[PDB]
């Protein structure tokens, strides 16, 4: 079991609007839940994002495949996210990391 | 691609040859210090060249298919050399018995030790891991390695002192005591993996690590939770390079998430690898955040509460742990798991009914009788001892007219064990004493239930080998 993150790295402008994507495969066990986190460029640690604002998420549980779509792009947004799923019999793993960077 | 180059390259060779011995050590228990070293040696000659060409012949190969392939060339009985893996392995799995005794070790006196540390050091350390690794097959490995790092550590002090067995011995005696209860943990841990499945081992964890790290976040526990599993699921597999490969990964993940995980860790993460990880798993609870609500609005009040449940139990019942542990440090992580197993009780019971609610609104009251069944017991046979003394004797009485079926040396043997743990346990505060207490006591159980079970002789005792019901069963019996 393990999560699939894709993109690894994006480029994108201010008032772009930019799409993350993850898997939760090769687990028998369907998906419960989802959650976000920033790194600001500097990387000593994460931070849990609010689904809220311009900031999406859609969750596909019969794929158990879930995106993030941030809709208009700000300079604080450029940062590293990962996403985490946890499975109904609390199986928690961490997708590898999206690179969002300003062209 | 291959997999012996990516541990070799990811452990270093001084690592990979240390964890290998101790593989073997493990399955071949009983073959001379010597065989296992050449077996070794030709094993890592064999990495190397993998790690020059990774397409060299045989590098695409499974670790159990090379290793099982090394041991089964050596000239206890093994009908699992005739079987292909992934059988074989198992077979090596099923055959490995921390029953099968040899002779207690006689160390040699201090003076030729300490000579046989400066001729030939390599060597010296090699035999210790040979040696605990033999006699406690069920070791943890990576951990091991710490033990060893200790050992040399004692000998590269002690060696010069005045007196040398007043400074090695007491050293030499406490890193016994530690190893013998080290092993005896994990072996309950390989237990209950190797019957169960990881369900019993991951509640033990969400409740252990939510006592210590109680700021974190409920997934951020929780994916700590799955990756300790992983490491715990291999190396009771016999797994033990990737074992300590993943360990030393969580040791870096939580290092870098400090934050997210506890303020307590910066020091453990500026040591060095073997010893970061030992710290990091000995790291003492952080304190719990100041104003939590009462558990009462989420697992009470909550019109989500049978709903959550029926969706996913696991998770609620995670979360239950979680919050109840992370407000209680001062309860062991058995009472925790009672009361969690009252709570799912009473709801699989009341989601059922017209109106849930009224069904299990005083589900709290029920907590009351068995958060108080401990600290009494305790409390009692505290002051016990607070007047009787160490020198032990009252327990040896009680414990063998409730089962005589059993062993008289060995029932004496149980009877010095349970001295100890009045002996300090009672000597911290109470807000303390139940978690060193009945945890500690839970596991010395497990050390009776399997040496029992090589040579049955009484069905009372085997009846309670519930791992979280040990206490209460072997407690009560009159």
């Amino acid at each position: 079991t393990r999560v699939d993150q894709s993109p690894s790295s994006l480029s994108a402008s201010v008032g772009d609007r930019v799409t993350i994507t993850c898997v939760l495969t090769d687990t028998s066990y369907p998906l419960y839940s989802t959650y976000w986190y920033q790194q600001k460029p500097g990387s000593s640690n994460k931070e849990q994002i609010s689904i809220s604002g311009r900031y999406s998420e859609s969750v596909n549980k019969g794929t158990k495949s879930f995106t993030l779509t941030i809709s208009s792009l700000q300079p604080e947004d450029f940062a590293t996210y990962y996403c985490r799923a946890m499975g109904t019999n609390i199986w928690t793993g961490d997708g590898a990391g999206t690179k969002v960077e300003i062209k | 691609k291959s997999e012996v180059a990516h541990r070799f390259k990811d452990l270093g060779e001084e690592n990979f040859k240390a964890l290998v011995l101790i593989a073997f050590a493990q399955y071949l228990q009983q073959c001379p210090f010597e065989d296992h070293v050449k077996l070794v040696n030709e094993v890592t000659e064999f990495a190397k060249t993998c790690v020059a060409d990774e397409s060299a012949e045989n590098c695409d190969k499974s670790l159990h298919t090379l290793f099982g392939d090394k041991l089964c060339t050596v000239a206890e009985m093994a009908d699992c050399c005739a079987k292909q893996e992934p059988e074989r392995n198992e077979c090596f799995l099923q055959h490995k018995d921390d029953n099968p005794n040899l002779p207690r070790l006689v160390r040699p006196e201090v003076d030729v030790m300490c000579t046989a540390f400066h001729d030939n050091e390599e060597t010296f350390l090699k035999k210790y891991l040979y040696e605990i690794a033999r006699r406690h097959p069920y070791f943890y490995a990576p951990e091991l390695l710490f033990f060893a790092k200790r050992y040399k550590a004692a000998f590269t002090e002690c060696c010069q002192a005045a007196d040398k067995a007043a400074c090695l011995l007491p050293k030499l005696d406490e890193l016994r005591d530690e190893g013998k209860a080290s092993s005896a943990k994990q072996r309950l841990k390989c237990a209950s993996l190797q019957k169960f499945g990881e369900r019993a081992f991951k509640a033990w964890a969400v409740a252990r690590l939510s006592q210590r790290f109680p700021k974190a976040e409920f997934a951020e526990v929780s994916k700590l939770v799955t990756d300790l599993t992983k490491v715990h699921t291999e190396c009771c597999h016999g797994d033990l390079l990737e074992c300590a490969d993943d360990r030393a990964d969580l040791a870096k993940y939580i290092c870098e998430n400090q934050d997210s995980i506890s303020s307590k860790l910066k020091e453990c993460c500026e040591k060095p690898l073997l010893e970061k990880s030992h710290c990091i798993a000995e790291v003492e609870n952080d304190e719990m955040p100041a104003d939590l609500p009462s558990l009462a609005a989420d697992f009470v009040e909550s019109k989500d509460v049978c709903k959550n449940y029926a969706e996913a139990k696991d998770v609620f019942l995670g979360m239950f742990l979680y919050e109840y542990a992370r407000r209680h440090p001062d309860y062991s992580v058995v009472l925790l798991l009672r009361l969690a197993k009252t709570y799912e009780t009473t709801l699989e019971k009341c989601c059922a009914a017209a109106d849930p609610h009224e069904c299990y609104a005083k589900v709290f009251d029920e907590f009351k009788p068995l958060v108080e069944e401990p600290q009494n017991l305790i409390k009692q046979n505290c002051e016990l001892f607070e007047q009787l003394g160490e020198y032990q004797n009252a327990l040896l009485v009680r414990y063998t007219k409730k089962v005589p079926q059993v062993s008289t040396p060995t029932l004496v043997e149980v009877s010095r064990n349970l001295g100890k743990v009045g002996s300090k346990c009672c000597k911290h505060p109470e807000a303390k004493r139940m978690p060193c207490a009945e945890d500690y006591l839970s596991v010395v159980l497990n050390q009776l239930c399997v040496l029992h079970e090589k040579t049955p002789v009484s069905d009372r005792v085997t009846k309670c080998c519930s791992l979280v019901n040990r206490r209460p069963c072997f407690s009560a019996l009159e």
